[PDB]
């Protein structure tokens, strides 16, 4: 029966509030509910625990920024002054001694935030892969905010899709995003083509690496 | 100092079986109940098992029932789960995590987790292992003394995910950066390790990248030449 809903990604500018809300169903508009916050890339931790009556019970560690509020069947987590360790994925936890109940769980991101270009880095294939009869050309693309790039590959003008393999972007350490592009061939492609080319596009500038054989 | 050490996840086979493991130390382990909390790749949190302090009452959720077995001993303070007749939904990332409230000895209880492990990761796939090859990314022709030059290892062709990457035993942590893997339309993952070093420095230190396998055993030690 215990069934809670929860609201759609979040959305706030640097430092200003964000409200986000765990609903519970019907029967159970009386109960508790514990956040956890996964921010990107790591394990979840415990936030803190509100329930019906208004009491809240937090978690030894988190900021202070965190507050909980309730109405009815409704379970707010509020984040004033938003930042970006505060940025992540936060789920929902109901229990009834008999089972646990998890949220559908809301993404928290800031937005309005400037704007960061892409350095990317292009490898050609070592020569113990072109010995061993193949070739990945490696593309790595780090420090861009925000995480949505496009990536194109080139034999010497022509545009190439065969063999491409590019990853999501994620989060890193300084809270910028990383993705990676592989190009498989043969080495006799390799060996034919002037340059292979690896192009970057992202919020409108689209840069481009370039190696060939040597 | 809480910490929950779990072990035991793996590749294994669709109907096979797997046994994991949380020690938990820095607390009275037996006063809580513990959990199992499993996490698909690119999904949700799922509860999965519970058990009580004493160890006599247990809660499973109904996609699991039956199936999985969790157990306890105390003289240990190890929480275990026996997963048998596994199958693709299974695979993920469990967590064993910690009531934060105590109750009565024997006797039936819940509570909101206070406390999460880093998890460990089990595979269920009928594909294998393998261990990747290593190959050297070596600094581009294009390095003059005096800038910034960018050398790597790629580790291509591995089954199943993590490989760690070290450089130079451990001592080079500065400006290395490892790529989260790509997982190839063949299914098979890859991925690389990047360090950015003054270009004078090549030729003077060399540089080797310590990459680790566990699923297959392999530990491979690649020095990168300039060319």
């Amino acid at each position: 029966q215990l069934v809670l809903t929860q609201s759609p990604s979040a959305s706030a500018s640097l430092g200003a509030s964000v409200k986000l809300t765990c609903t519970l169903n019907s029967g159970n508009t009386n109960f508790a509910v514990a956040w956890h916050q996964q921010q990107a890339g790591k394990g979840p931790r415990y936030l803190m625990t509100i329930n019906s009556d208004g009491r809240q019970s937090r978690g030894d560690g988190i900021p202070d920024r965190f507050s909980g509020s309730t109405s009815g069947a409704d379970r707010y987590l509020t984040i004033s002054s938003l930042h970006f360790e505060d940025e992540g994925d936060y789920y929902c936890q109901a229990w009834t001694a008999d089972l646990h109940v998890f949220g559908p769980g809301t993404r928290v991101a800031v937005v309005g935030q400037p704007k960061a270009a892409p350095s990317v880095t292009l490898f050609p294939p070592s020569s113990e892969e072109l010995q061993a009869n193949k070739a990945t050309l490696v593309c790595l693309i780090s420090d861009f905010y925000p995480g949505a790039v496009t990536v194109a590959w080139k034999a010497d003008s022509s545009p190439v899709k065969a063999g491409v393999e590019t990853t999501t972007p994620s989060k890193q350490s300084n809270n910028k995003y990383a993705a990676s592009s592989y190009l498989s061939l043969t080495p006799e492609q390799w060996k034919s083509h002037r340059s292979y080319s690896c192009q970057v596009t992202h919020e409108g500038s689209t840069v481009e690496k370039t190696v060939a054989p040597t | 100092e809480v910490q929950l050490l779990e072990s035991g996840g793996g590749l294994v086979q669709p109907g096979g079986s797997l046994k994991l493991s949380c020690a938990a130390s820095g607390f009275a382990v037996n006063n809580y109940p513990m959990n199992w909390v499993r996490q698909a790749p690119g999904k949700g949190l799922e509860w999965v098992s519970s058990i009580i302090g004493s160890g006599s009452r247990a809660s499973y959720a109904d996609s699991v029932k039956g199936r999985f077995t969790i157990s306890r001993d105390n003289g240990k303070d190890i929480v275990y789960l026996q997963m048998n007749n596994l199958r693709a939904d299974d695979t993920a990332l469990y967590y064993c995590v910690k009531d934060s409230s105590t109750a009565w000895w024997d006797k039936p209880a819940a509570s909101e987790f206070d406390f999460w492990g880093q998890g460990t990761m089990v595979t269920v796939s009928s594909a294998s292992t393998k261990g990747p090859s290593v190959f050297p990314l070596a600094p581009s022709s294009k390095s003059t003394s005096g800038g910034t030059a960018a050398l790597g290892c790629l580790v291509k062709d591995y089954f199943p995910e993590p490989v760690t990457v070290s450089w130079n035993s451990g001592a080079l942590t500065s400006g290395v950066h490892t790529f989260p893997a790509v997982l190839q339309s063949s299914g098979l993952y890859s991925l690389s390790s990047v360090v950015t070093v003054p270009s004078s420095s090549l030729g003077t230190q060399t540089y080797i990248c310590n990459v680790n396998h566990k699923p297959s055993n392999t530990k491979v030690d690649k020095r990168v030449e300039p060319k």
